[PDB]
């Protein structure tokens, strides 16, 4: 290839769910003692529910805090914005907001649209979404200002165009060409993280991911509540009715078949909750593991955090899960050459360092793999092993050498 | 009228052909918030969503999560040792004390365009 | 579970089944049988739930064993704090216990740096490591630890011309061949 293109590609992670907790002798049958003397006679089916339900909503704080509580200080960004010509002001806090968020993630919180009944609550989460955001910013300044030096031990102060010609290099492209083209991948940067707030805003359902969840536990909550109006095989639905008009030898009947209907109703709910609380906590440990490899570092695994050869990655929050904005490299334009494994001069044959022979038509070069850069062929580029009757299919030319021209 | 369960949510009341409102009254859980037997002797308890209004009956203090009673409100921040909800956590200076959580110490890294740290 | 009485005169089975009439003893036994029926079937799923977070638990043991106890990882805070550099293992009831060692900075400085140093018309960049500055004089180091070197043709390379990068400093370079040639 002869140029290339940085792209931005976004990621959608759900975390956590909502802490919700549900009483048994209530739901079963509440505001009397003419139903809760035979539950008695059950045992612990009353209790079991509520550690299960006391368990979930303790292991969604757990979640949430094994995603964003990464980092050690609150670091903040320097009150000027000379970054060599990156322009960050879509992703940083905006100070004059009520709430301290940055665009996206005000879009992010607006986009996705999230009562009483018996025996049923609903418990807050121990962060709030301000420090979450607080969090999220302190995570963004840091690797903003100190590279991911400051994930492994303090935090090191390093110029920003140093810090991209580093992660240039690591992925097998000399820093000279980002050097030489500094001005044109800013403007890249710049257009590329522009197009990503028109691309949220108007696309319908990309953030369904974060929805489905709020959907299927309203709609087990609405079933759960609509079951209490069931028979179940009494002759009244409602427990007060039969109650005040029976003698209760014979309204034992009617108060025993509700109550292994309901009860049955509970642990069915239960079940389902358990399962899913599994579901969610495989996703927060999915999203923990990608936040500490693509945030705080420079990955090498294929297709991980993003698609194509990886440079940097910039989280975002969002109601129950995380949003990430993968920056990589792609080639853009190629062209054909003819190559050879290797040079024979002077009977013995000479193979590259780094990179591969390539040729125009009629003289032979030397380039690196991932970028078109043609230099003479010399000794101090190719390696001399061997001789010429070994290695299939190999042609001559001749090997210059620095020494000459400057001895004569 | 009725709920969407089998419970009804208005009626109309004889003699006077009138219409009242029906809303449950106040319930939730009891929380109790304890050092440790090896420390003292002392606990603060949390009425579940519902506020100081209604009713161990020493202070009144109104947090997201309910009324918490017993302990004292600061305003002095530190790391959160006992959760209580909401962004409020809770024994220091012979007493239990409700602040709110500290995410951590606050540090700016010298940025310049042209220095390094080795 | 087994003293619940679930509905019948007596949990206990010999007592019902030696006390009342066959037709009636047949209908007070079904109620226990029912009972525990439905504490059994809860327990063999609650187990099947934990064994199932007990298995993903065991496979990221293994995971961690190959990766980090039989090589060198790259993943960042897989092994460890900082930069891995090995890992023992050591065995426990019910599980395992990895002690990994790795590798920390401490005691950093202050210093001055430029992206490239032009000489002769011609722009320089380091090989490998950084340029830096004490106050008056230009060393190449690594990154990882402070150690000055003089510039030398050996450890840059030339590309170009100096009108082309943006904070590009004034310098000398020195070439092996100039004592010789002397
Ligand atoms: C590599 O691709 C970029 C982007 O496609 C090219 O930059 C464009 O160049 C044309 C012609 O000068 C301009 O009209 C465009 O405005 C440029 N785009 C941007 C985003 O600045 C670049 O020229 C290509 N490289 C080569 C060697 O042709
Ligand atoms: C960095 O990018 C931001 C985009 O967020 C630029 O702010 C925009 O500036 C234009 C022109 O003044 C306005 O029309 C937009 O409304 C601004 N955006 C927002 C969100 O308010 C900012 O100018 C850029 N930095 C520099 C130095 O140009
Ligand atoms: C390199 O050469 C090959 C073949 O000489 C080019 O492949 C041809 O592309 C055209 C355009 O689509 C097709 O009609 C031909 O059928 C292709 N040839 C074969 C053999 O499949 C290729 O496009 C050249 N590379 C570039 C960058 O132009
Ligand atoms: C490098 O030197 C600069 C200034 O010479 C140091 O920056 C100062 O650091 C102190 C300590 O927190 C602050 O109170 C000052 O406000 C900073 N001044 C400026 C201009 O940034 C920096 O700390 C030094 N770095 C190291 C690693 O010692
Ligand atoms: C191939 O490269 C040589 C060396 O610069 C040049 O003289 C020649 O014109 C090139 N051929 C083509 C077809 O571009
Ligand atoms: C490539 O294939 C052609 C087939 O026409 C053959 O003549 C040539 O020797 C081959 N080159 C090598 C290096 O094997
Ligand atoms: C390279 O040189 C050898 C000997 O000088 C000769 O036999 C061979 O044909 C040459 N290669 C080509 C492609 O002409
Ligand atoms: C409880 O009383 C306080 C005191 O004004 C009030 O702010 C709060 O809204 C009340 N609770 C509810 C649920 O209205
Ligand atoms: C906390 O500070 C505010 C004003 O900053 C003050 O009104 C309040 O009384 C203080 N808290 C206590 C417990 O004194
Ligand atoms: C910088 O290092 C050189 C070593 O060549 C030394 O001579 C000079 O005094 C040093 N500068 C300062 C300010 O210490
Ligand atoms: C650093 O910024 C200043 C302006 O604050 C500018 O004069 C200087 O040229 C910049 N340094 C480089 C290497 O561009
Ligand atoms: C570096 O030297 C050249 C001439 O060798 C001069 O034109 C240029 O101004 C110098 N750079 C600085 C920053 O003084």
């Amino acid at each position: 290839p002869t140029n290339f293109t940085i792209s931005v590609t976004t990621e959608i992670l759900p975390v956590s769910m909502t802490k919700t907790s549900v009483d048994c002798t209530m739901y079963i049958c509440g505001d009397s003692t003419e139903c809760s003397n035979l539950l008695l006679q059950y045992g612990s089916f009353c209790t079991q529910l509520n550690r299960a339900l006391t368990g979930i909503a303790v292991e969604q704080d757990k979640n949430t805090q094994e995603v964003f509580a990464q980092v050690k200080q609150i670091y903040k960004t320097p009150p000027i914005k000379d970054f060599g010509g990156f322009n960050f002001s879509q992703i940083l806090p905006d100070p004059s907001k009520p709430s301290k968020r940055s665009p996206i993630e005000d879009l992010l919180f607006n986009k996705v649209t999230l009562q009483k009944f018996n025996g049923l609550t609903v418990l807050p989460p121990l962060l709030t979404d301000e420090m979450i955001a607080q969090y999220t910013s302190a995570l963004l300044a840091g690797t903003i200002t100190s590279g991911w030096t400051f994930g492994a031990g303090p935090a090191l102060q390093i110029p920003f165009p140093m810090q991209m010609a580093y992660r240039f290099n690591g992925i097998g492209v000399t820093q000279n060409v980002l050097y030489e083209n500094q001005k044109l991948i800013a403007n890249q940067f710049n257009s590329a993280i522009g197009k990503i707030q028109d691309s949220l805003s108007s696309t319908p359902s990309a953030l369904g991911k974060l929805q489905d969840v709020v959907n299927q536990n309203a709609q087990a909550l609405n079933t759960l509540v609509k079951q209490l109006s069931s028979n179940f095989g009494a002759i009244s639905s409602v427990l007060n009715d039969i109650l005040s008009r029976l003698d209760p030898p014979e309204a034992e009947v009617q108060i025993d078949r509700l109550i292994t209907g309901r009860l049955q109703s509970l642990q069915t709910y239960v079940t389902q909750q358990l399962i899913r609380a599994a579901e969610i906590r495989a996703s927060a440990n999915l999203a923990a593991t990608k936040m500490s490899e693509c945030v705080l570092g420079q990955s090498k695994r294929v297709d991980f955090c993003g698609k194509g050869y990886h440079l940097m990655s910039f989280p975002q929050s969002a109601p129950h899960g995380v949003v990430f904005l993968h920056v990589t490299y792609v080639p853009a334009q190629e062209k054909n050459f003819t190559t050879a494994p290797a040079i024979c001069h002077d009977g013995k044959a000479h193979f590259p360092r780094e990179g591969v022979f390539v040729s125009n038509g009629t003289h032979w070069f030397v380039t690196q793999r991932n970028f078109y850069e043609p230099q003479i062929i010399t000794t101090d580029n190719t390696f001399v092993s061997g001789n010429c009757d070994v290695v299939i299919g190999i042609v001559n030319n001749t090997v210059y050498d620095p020494l000459q021209p400057e001895l004569d | 009228g009725r709920d969407i369960a089998d419970t009804t949510d208005a009626v109309r009341d004889p003699q006077t052909l009138e219409i009242l409102d029906i809303t449950p009254c106040s319930f939730g859980g009891v929380s109790v918030i304890t050092p440790g037997t090896n420390t003292s002797n002392q606990v603060a308890v949390l009425y579940q969503d519902v506020n100081c209004t209604e009713v161990t009956g020493s202070n009144v203090f109104q947090t997201r999560a309910g009324c918490l009673i017993g302990a004292e409100h600061v305003n002095n921040s530190y790391e959160c040792d006992i959760p209580i909800g909401a962004g409020i956590c809770a024994v220091a200076s012979q007493s239990i004390i409700a602040y709110t959580m500290s995410l951590g110490a606050e540090n700016s890294v010298a940025y310049s365009n042209n220095s390094i740290a080795i």
